[PDB]
């Protein structure tokens, strides 16, 4: 091991006394990864164990299940599990896997010896040896873009991702002409976040999704065999710190902001997140609630067209801003909102109150009224209900979980990067510990007011 | 705030005490829950056509 | 956009363009309307969008006639009349029946006059029963209550859900403010409608023309009088 | 002071008021909500079902394509024949070994001709959509001449 | 209103531009000492 | 300026109806009319749409004896409901709001004032015992 | 219509360019200051 | 200071969700979570239920004294709703109004019939019932579900039970109890 | 100096501060308490009182406010205040539409 009196770090600073032992350094974060795995296995088998037939995913309280669902695996039309026999392949595969990934890393953690520089040159690395450092990452960009290409594979070979909006009814589909135009891929990232545009997490189109991997998967490798083969240039090395805190800084903030989309993504987005396996989104929800009322309300006797609210706004439908017919009341903040159970009975100008008095389908129906008692409100012990509500029901939108602990995941490592990267500038300047007692600089300053 | 702001309201242990016939035996939290039920009916007052507050 | 031209575009292609608010144009068909065979015919796809609201108001003199003023919508669009079905019908003569039965024949619309004042009036044809020649089939239309009965204050009283009184002052809860508190009138008024058949296009059975009507405006459930509101545009709507 | 006026109703349930009542019943299984178990129990009724679709992809959508009503014909496709999907799968359910493999297999290649068709309207392709819903048509009669 | 999106688009970008081409000023040598 | 005289709100069954009276606590208190049992007959119902307590639908009468509207008897729903919501208030005078321009909110008495001020002093003057204490007892170290 | 509006809100503009002019004055704007700094300061 | 030791690992005492109430001729499984209410909303109120909560959720079991030995002697289904419409309530609002959608005019508050039914108990008397939703122009509850069922009881007595469940609540599991209780009543 | 445009110079001053920020405030609230035992609050400013009375329009977040605390007195009184023994039939309770 180590103690502080060596190292200058106190053990709530240890794994810090690993920055220069890259032997170490590579069994702590091979260890960390078996962690990862593991998890990944061992809680696919609970959930594939505490799994009933009798109810939707997001009723079980399930999180992994959706997302092997999504890829198409044991679903059916509708989205009804079929079988889960293949979710229970995922999770021995990974926890098998975690153990090979566990042994490596308690040998580079143990027995390993502490530097690799010394006997393994290739593996052998110093933090400010850019050359080697791009090398580094370019191999890991390589990996990045092959995964990606995989997804690729899986849309449209080896079977296809589940599409909620597939023609006739939701169901797999093997994505077989995947978006490659520029403009329409790139589109997304020019996209204002506010909302309409909902920058990247507007994808509504499986077409796209898979040809937006194409694009990242191939840039990806490319970058990775640009970094392998290049280093870095004049202005990035005169405005850029080169340090293992630092590059773990740059690492920390990314992390961060990557960690805020995956909440949006899952609060908002339902194509890479299908409402059948994670239920229904917010504006889902309230979409759902206007669509249960007016459908029962139309067939009662009650004109929805005409049916003018208290305020004069419209009771049932009205208008957006922009102009399209939208579903009335509260809901109108989600007029932006798009499901596959709601686009049927739209038309070029907002709804189409034709649709909304005739050719209504049930499942139109049956599938608003679940997604309304189902919404993403909930309390911390899982009482599932608007507010103020009794304790009977035991439901949290798994999107409701997701959505919050990625944000907090993310607020944290961004308050990471602030302070990695702060320490890595200061320490390149070498003031991190301290002022001089000597050479203090504000006493050299000017005396200012 | 951010996780509420997701719909992850605070602990509800409305009714969570009941007794042996299953009478509902109040609580604090339910007298908690009263007001807040105020303030829900009250708030927009003419902005709601549904029961629901699903937004 | 014809009517064509505008189910052409997708939801997402009008999204955010603005062309939902807007009526389509009988660009086809001919501006002579002999041709429009006489009988009765659905009025399906019949859209009312208003090219101006002007709102009747007395000249800066004191005794200065109320003349109809510009003003400037506050409210983003959202004021086009659309997906409104009805009876038409024309006789061998000019005669000519135009009776909106159903849709959007309601829209709430806040414009600000001249000097800051934003009139707020609920633009509508509700029970529109035009009986003119094929042009300037004059009728009159429903002008329902700006606010509902449940709708209620900001001291909260209102008609069927409302405290009926001043509760923030107890000693003068029921006094003259009577005719805010515990009035909340929500009787509709009435207001006149002039439509005219522009063009019609007998092949395709679609017609298209200009509208004017003068209706009253918000009167605050009682609390203020309604004022003239002349609102002028174009209608189209399909004769199937 | 006026009676709260009172209209006989009971009407409204049988065209399907209390659907949603259903659908929001926790208790009762994710099938039962869906109707997914109804219609399965129901082979008259989803074979009826499966004969609207059909009439639907048929007789119907190829106005859309003429008149380039991309956004109605693609709303077209779902909608009713939503279920088509669902409906087809029990009906070659019914169908057993070789029977029930060859009706499935039908399925699939009408499910592809489908997708074909609603990406030629996607790409507002009028002549490859003409085209692909007469393919879609073929398809769709070859799986119903199994299923039924 | 197009002219005045026109000049919030040019100040938002001149301000921008500044920051970032401020930062690779080499700023890591704004250090006091070392 | 002087006493209405007392208000008696009756129901049309002729059974007598008792106001409930506004609790202190509260500063705006629904309007209650309850038989001697303490069960409510009658109330101001929020929502009308379909009221069971309504004066109204109750058909309440208010009776005046003694006071100005001594034998003065009122079936008007808003005149009713108008004393009613006096009568919740106690007794009914006449009041000239005219004279002082009166805002229609209740005031405090000289009785609460004084309560009030002193209590705060009081509360205060603590503070300075423990102040001026703590300096007499640490005089040594505030010395200088 | 009654009124004239940019119509731009709701639409995924990339970078909310609705008139050419937008998109030139940003790039514009952008290389100037690009050539201020590379000048001031090179590059590489 | 009964010594009765604290039930550590023993049973629950009911899970059922009712408990059975006995009254005057009259007995019905009350929901266990509703308490006993003190309102006497209509004339010959003898038991009144509230949840604990939602105070729109409740239950009256009214008792009228009526010659009729028959609940059929009153007439046909249709013609009893109609005598006991004073359940449903009155609308006191009375302004003349036309801008509440899916109201006619002047009406701010609807009734709608959804079912009726005969049931009949093991001692053979029949029960006239009626399933209707009110709404409101407010729309509060999302409508108020009602449930009223009467019978005349061996003591020549009209004995009537009408259950309220607020729209929301009766989608939200409310309706279970509400059925339970109503199909409990029983009239001796 | 540079950051917020002023910074304390003398250690004693900023925590003699650090000390009299917290006590201050909690001074004030306590006497604030005082008034509420004897009710005298500042519930609501009867200028805009009136003018919402007169003027039906005319609406502040002030005056929102008021109508939320409508509601916690009423919807919660019956229980929080057993002896007062306040049996409210619902139709008096205030409720705002649909909800
Ligand atoms: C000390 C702190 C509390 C420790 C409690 C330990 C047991 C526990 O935790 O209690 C909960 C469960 C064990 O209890 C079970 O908890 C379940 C929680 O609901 C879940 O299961 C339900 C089943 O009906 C529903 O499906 C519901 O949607 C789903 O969320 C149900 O209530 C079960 O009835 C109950 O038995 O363990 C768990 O969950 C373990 C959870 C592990 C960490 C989960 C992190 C979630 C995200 C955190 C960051 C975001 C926001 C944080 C906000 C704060
Ligand atoms: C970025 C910040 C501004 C976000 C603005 C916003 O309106 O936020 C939401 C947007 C998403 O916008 C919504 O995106 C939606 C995507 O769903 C749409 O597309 C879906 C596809 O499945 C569905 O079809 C769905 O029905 C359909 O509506 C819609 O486009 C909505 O119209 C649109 O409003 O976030 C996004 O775009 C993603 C933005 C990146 C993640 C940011 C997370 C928060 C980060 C930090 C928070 C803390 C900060 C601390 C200080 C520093
Ligand atoms: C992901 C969590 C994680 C990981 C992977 C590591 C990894 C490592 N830490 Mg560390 N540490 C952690 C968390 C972690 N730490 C935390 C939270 C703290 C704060 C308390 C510390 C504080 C700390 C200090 C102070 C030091 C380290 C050190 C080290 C390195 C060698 C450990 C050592 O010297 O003796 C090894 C420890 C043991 C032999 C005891 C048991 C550990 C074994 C390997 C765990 C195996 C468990 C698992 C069930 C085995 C699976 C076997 C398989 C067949 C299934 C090593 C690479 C040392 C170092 O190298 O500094 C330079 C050092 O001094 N850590
Ligand atoms: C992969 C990301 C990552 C990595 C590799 C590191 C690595 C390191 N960090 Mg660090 N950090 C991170 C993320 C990361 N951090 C984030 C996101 C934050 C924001 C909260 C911080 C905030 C932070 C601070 C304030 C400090 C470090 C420090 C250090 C160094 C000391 C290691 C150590 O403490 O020894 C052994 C390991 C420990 C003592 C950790 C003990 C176990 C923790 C305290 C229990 C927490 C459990 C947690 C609640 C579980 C939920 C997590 C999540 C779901 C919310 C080390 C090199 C220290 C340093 O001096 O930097 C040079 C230090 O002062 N980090
Ligand atoms: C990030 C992943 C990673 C990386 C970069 C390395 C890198 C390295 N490993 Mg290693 N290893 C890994 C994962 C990894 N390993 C995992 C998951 C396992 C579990 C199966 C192992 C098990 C393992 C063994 C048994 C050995 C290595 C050894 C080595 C070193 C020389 C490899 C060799 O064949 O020459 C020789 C080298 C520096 C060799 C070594 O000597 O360690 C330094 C060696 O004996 N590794
Ligand atoms: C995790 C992904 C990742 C990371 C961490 C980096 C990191 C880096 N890249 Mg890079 N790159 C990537 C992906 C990535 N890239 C991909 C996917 C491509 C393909 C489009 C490229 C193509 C690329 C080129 C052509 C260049 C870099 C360069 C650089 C370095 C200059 C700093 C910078 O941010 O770039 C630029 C500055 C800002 C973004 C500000 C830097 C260390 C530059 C370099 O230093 O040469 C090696 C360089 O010219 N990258
Ligand atoms: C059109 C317009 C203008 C609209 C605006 C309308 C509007 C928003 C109106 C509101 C106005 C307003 C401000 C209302 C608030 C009223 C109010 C609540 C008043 C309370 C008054 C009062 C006496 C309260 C009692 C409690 C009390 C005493 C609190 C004091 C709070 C307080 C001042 C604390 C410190 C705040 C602060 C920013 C401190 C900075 C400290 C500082 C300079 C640090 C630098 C520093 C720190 C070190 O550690 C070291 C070592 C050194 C060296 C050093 O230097
Ligand atoms: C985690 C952390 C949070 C972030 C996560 C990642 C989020 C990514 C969101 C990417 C959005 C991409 C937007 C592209 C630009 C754009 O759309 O602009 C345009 C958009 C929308 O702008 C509007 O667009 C409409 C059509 O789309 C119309 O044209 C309107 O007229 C126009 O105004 O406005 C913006 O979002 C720009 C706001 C920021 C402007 C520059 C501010 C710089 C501030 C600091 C710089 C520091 C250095
Ligand atoms: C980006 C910058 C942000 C600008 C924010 C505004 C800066 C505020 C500075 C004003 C300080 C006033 C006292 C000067 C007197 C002065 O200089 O103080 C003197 C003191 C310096 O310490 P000394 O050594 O002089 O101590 C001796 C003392 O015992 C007295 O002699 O500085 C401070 O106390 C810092 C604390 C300031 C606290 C800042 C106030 C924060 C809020 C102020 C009120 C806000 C109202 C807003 C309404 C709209
Ligand atoms: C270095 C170190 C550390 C740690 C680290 C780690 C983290 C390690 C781990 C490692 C690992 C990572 C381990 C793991 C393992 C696992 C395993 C080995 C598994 C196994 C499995 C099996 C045996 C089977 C199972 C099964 C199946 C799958 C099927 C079904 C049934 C069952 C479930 C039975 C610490 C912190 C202390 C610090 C110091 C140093
Ligand atoms: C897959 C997919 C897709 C695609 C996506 C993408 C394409 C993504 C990418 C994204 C990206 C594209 C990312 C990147 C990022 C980067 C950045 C954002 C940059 C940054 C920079 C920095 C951080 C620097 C700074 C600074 C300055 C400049 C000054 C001095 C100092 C320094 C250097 C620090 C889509 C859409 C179809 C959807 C579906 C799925
Ligand atoms: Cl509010
Ligand atoms: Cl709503």
């Amino acid at each position: 091991g180590r103690d502080q009196e060596t190292t200058g770090f106190a053990w709530w600073s240890g794994n810090a006394r690993l920055i220069n032992l890259s032997g170490k350094l590579l069994g702590a974060h091979v260890a960390h990864a078996g962690l990862i795995v593991f998890w990944a296995g061992a809680m696919n088998l609970f959930e594939v164990s505490h799994f009933v037939p009798e109810k939707p995913m997001y009723e079980q309280g399930l999180i992994l299940l959706p997302h092997i669902a999504t890829l198409g695996y044991g679903v059916g039309p509708g989205g009804e599990i079929i079988d889960t026999f293949p979710y229970f392949v995922s999770g021995v595969l990974h926890l098998i896997s975690s153990a090979v990934l566990g042994f490596g890393g308690v040998y580079h953690s143990l027995i390993g010896p502490e530097t690799l520089e010394e006997s393994y040159p290739f593996f052998g690395y110093v933090w400010k040896d850019k050359n080697k450092m791009t090398n580094i990452l370019g191999y890991h960009l390589i990996m990045l873009g092959l995964g990606a290409w995989l997804l690729v594979w899986k849309a449209m070979y080896f079977g296809g991702v589940y599409d909620t909006w597939a023609p006739g009814g939701g169901d797999v589909r093997v994505i077989t002409n995947p978006t490659t135009n520029a403009a329409v891929i790139f589109g997304y990232l020019v996209k204002s976040p506010f909302g309409g545009d909902g920058w990247i997490c507007s994808v509504d189109n499986m077409e796209d999704i898979i040809g937006g991997h194409i694009w990242i998967g191939t840039l990806e490798i490319l970058g990775g065999i640009w970094h392998i083969y290049t280093t870095p240039w004049p202005w990035a090395r005169r405005a850029f710190v080169w340090s293992g805190e630092a590059y773990l800084s740059y690492s920390l903030g990314a992390i961060g902001v990557m960690g805020f989309i995956a909440c949006c993504m899952s609060w908002f987005n339902n194509t890479a997140y299908p409402s059948e396996f994670y239920g229904p989104t917010g504006p889902e929800a309230s979409q759902s609630q206007a669509f249960t009322f007016l459908v029962r309300d139309q067939r009662l006797g009650a004109n929805v067209a005409s049916a003018q609210g208290p305020t004069g706004l419209g009771k049932y439908l009205m208008r957006s801003p922009t102009g399209e017919i939208i579903f009335g009341g509260e809901t109108m903040r989600f007029w932006d909102f798009r499901g596959p159970w709601l686009e049927p009975l739209r038309g070029p100008n907002g709804l189409d109150l034709n649709k909304l008095k005739n050719d209504i389908q049930p499942w139109q129906e049956r599938r608003a009224a679940e997604y309304m008692t189902h919404a993403p409100l909930g309390s911390l012990n899982s009482v599932g209900g608007v507010a103020t509500e009794i304790n009977a029901v035991n439901f949290v939108s798994p999107r409701s979980w997701l959505a919050c602990s990625h944000f907090c995941l993310g607020f944290f490592f961004f308050i990471g990067h602030l302070w990695h990267a702060g320490r890595a500038r200061a320490a390149a300047a070498g003031f991190e510990k301290g002022i001089d007692r000597f050479d203090e600089p504000v006493l050299s300053m000017r005396p200012l007011d | 705030l951010s996780t509420m702001a997701f719909n992850l309201n605070g602990f509800n242990f409305n009714q969570s005490v009941v007794d042996s016939q299953g009478r509902v035996l109040n609580t604090w939290a339910d007298i908690i829950n009263r007001a807040n039920l105020g303030m829900e009916v009250m708030h927009e007052r003419n902005a709601h056509n549904f029961p629901l507050d699903l937004a | 956009l014809t009517f064509d031209e505008i189910q052409g575009l997708t939801y997402l292609q009008v999204k955010g363009s603005g062309i939902a608010n807007t009526c389509p144009v009988l660009e086809s068909g001919t501006t002579n309307l002999k041709e429009l065979k006489a009988g009765s015919y659905k009025l399906e796809n019949f859209c009312i969008e208003p090219t101006s609201f002007t709102v009747k108001e007395e000249s800066q003199f004191k005794g200065g006639e109320t003349e109809f003023v510009k003003t400037k919508l506050m409210t983003r669009l959202t004021y086009t009349l659309d997906a409104m079905s009805g009876s038409f019908k024309v006789g061998s003569d000019g005669s000519a029946e135009l009776k909106e039965d159903d849709g959007i024949d309601y829209a709430a619309t806040t414009v600000q006059l001249p000097g800051g004042e934003r009139v707020a009036f609920l633009f509508t044809i509700k029970q529109f029963d035009g009986k003119g020649t094929l042009d300037g089939i004059k009728g009159d239309f429903l002008v329902p209550s700006y606010r509902g009965s449940s709708f209620l204050d900001p001291k909260g009283r209102g008609g069927s859900t409302g405290y009926d009184n001043a509760v923030a002052l107890p000693a003068r809860a029921d006094a003259e403010e009577l005719l805010k508190e515990n009035v909340k009138i929500t009787k509709a008024l009435k207001g006149s409608a002039v439509f005219s058949v522009a063009k019609v296009d007998p092949v395709t059975g679609e017609i298209a023309g200009v509208f004017e009507s003068i209706q009253p405006s918000d009167t605050d459930l009682g609390a203020k009088p309604p004022k003239d509101i002349k609102v002028t545009g174009l209608w189209y709507a399909q004769l199937k | 002071l006026t009676p709260v006026d009172l209209f006989d109703d009971r009407s409204v349930r049988d065209r399907g008021f209390d659907l949603i009542y259903e659908a929001r019943d926790l208790d009762l299984p994710q099938n039962v909500r869906e109707g997914f178990t109804q219609a399965r129990a129901s082979l008259d009724e989803t074979k009826k079902r499966v004969k609207e679709s059909e009439a639907r992809i048929d007789a119907d959508l190829d106005v859309f394509i003429q008149k380039s009503y991309w956004t109605e014909a693609r709303e077209q496709l779902r909608r009713q024949v939503g279920t088509l999907r669902f409906d087809l799968n029990t009906l070659a359910s019914t169908k057993e070994k070789e029977a029930k493999k060859a009706a499935l297999g039908l399925r699939k290649e009408f499910i592809q001709a489908v997708e074909d068709l609603d990406f030629a309207l996607r790409e507002k392709d009028q002549a490859s959509a003409a085209k692909k819903l007469e393919i879609t048509k073929a398809k769709l009669d070859s799986v119903l001449a199994a299923v039924l | 209103m197009l002219t005045l999106k026109i000049f919030v688009y040019t100040v938002v970008t001149f301000f921008v531009c500044l920051f970032i081409f401020g930062f690779l000023s080499n700023d890591p040598a704004r250090n006091p000492g070392k | 300026v002087g006493w209405l005289g007392h208000a008696s709100f009756k129901d049309q069954e002729g059974r007598e109806l008792f106001v409930r009276r506004m609790p202190t606590f509260f500063e705006t208190f629904p309007v209650l009319l309850l038989d001697k049992d303490g069960i409510v007959r009658a109330d101001v119902p929020f929502r009308k749409a379909e009221s069971k307590y309504s004066i109204e639908q109750v058909g309440v009468s208010v009776t005046f004896y003694g006071g100005e509207l001594d034998g003065l008897t009122f079936t008007d729903p808003a005149t009713v409901k108008k004393y009613a919501r006096k009568a919740q208030l106690g007794e009914i005078f006449e009041f000239d709001r005219s004279t002082l321009q009166s805002d229609g909110v209740f005031r405090s008495s000289p009785r609460g004032w004084f309560t009030f001020g002193h209590v705060c002093f009081a509360l205060l003057f603590f503070f300075g015992h423990i102040w001026h204490g703590a300096r007499t007892i640490f005089r040594d170290v505030f010395a200088g | 219509l009654v009124d004239e509006r940019m119509n731009g809100d709701g639409t995924g503009r990339p970078f909310g360019v609705n008139d050419p002019v937008l998109g030139w004055v940003l790039l514009g704007v952008f290389g100037t200051m690009w050539a201020i700094w590379f000048i001031g300061q090179k590059d590489l | 200071a009964y010594g009765d030791s604290a039930n550590v690992f023993g049973k629950v005492t009911n899970k059922s969700g009712f408990v059975p109430y006995a009254g005057d001729g009259f007995a019905l499984l009350l929901p266990a979570k509703w308490n006993p209410s003190k309102e006497n909303d209509f004339p010959g109120v003898i038991l009144r239920y509230e949840d604990n909560f939602d105070a729109v959720n409740n239950l009256v079991v009214i008792a009228q004294d009526t010659d009729k030995k028959a609940i059929a002697d009153f007439g046909s289904q249709d013609k009893f709703l109609e005598s006991v419409s004073y359940l449903l309530g009155k609308q006191a609002y009375s302004g003349e109004t036309q801008s509440e959608g899916g109201f006619a005019p002047n009406r701010v508050s609807a009734a709608s019939l959804l079912d009726v039914s005969t049931t009949t108990d093991k001692k053979g008397k029949t029960y006239y019932k009626y399933e209707l939703l009110v709404r409101s122009a407010d729309g509060d509850e999302g409508g108020r579900h009602q449930l009223i069922g009467a019978t005349v009881g061996s003591d020549n007595k009209l004995y009537i039970i009408k259950i309220q469940i607020g729209d929301k609540r009766w989608f939200k599991g409310a309706k279970k109890e509400a059925m339970g209780a109503f199909d409990s009543f029983t009239v001796v | 100096s540079q950051i917020f445009g002023v910074a304390f110079s003398n250690k004693r001053w900023l925590h003699f501060f650090m000390l009299l920020v917290p006590v201050t405030g909690l001074w004030m609230s306590a006497i604030g308490v005082v008034g509420l035992a004897l009710n005298l609050r500042a519930y609501d400013f009867v200028s805009q009182e009136i003018r919402a009375a007169e003027d039906p329009e005319f609406e502040t977040f002030y005056t929102k406010n008021i109508l939320l605390n409508e509601g916690i007195r009423a919807w919660m009184a019956a229980q929080d205040q057993p002896h007062e023994r306040l049996v409210f039939p619902e139709e008096v309770l205030p409720r705002g539409n649909a909800l």
